[PDB]
């Protein structure tokens, strides 16, 4: 038998976020 | 990632016009004809041309 990964059980408002932030690229590894 | 570009260019234009002013002073300093302190035969004739010419 295979499960269907039932429940995380905690709820929230969705809020696809309104106020936007500038998204700097964090590809700063060692150099 | 954010435009955010104004106001930091008048300082740069001031820098460009200061380099322009330096080039203009170099060009003005390249002269052989204007004021350069000479012997008395030159300078008395010079001062006389200034004086007679201000009267003219």
């Amino acid at each position: 038998k295979k499960v269907v990964k039932q429940k995380n059980h905690v709820y929230t408002p969705v809020y696809n976020e309104l106020i936007e932030k500038y998204s700097e690229i964090p590809l700063n590894d060692k150099l | 990632h954010g435009y955010d570009v104004s106001g930091a260019n008048n300082k740069q234009v001031i820098n460009e016009v200061a380099r322009e002013k330096a080039q203009l002073e170099k060009i003005n300093q390249y002269y052989k004809t204007l004021l350069q302190d000479k012997e008395q035969e030159y300078t008395t004739r010079k001062n006389n041309q200034r004086e007679i010419l201000e009267t003219l």
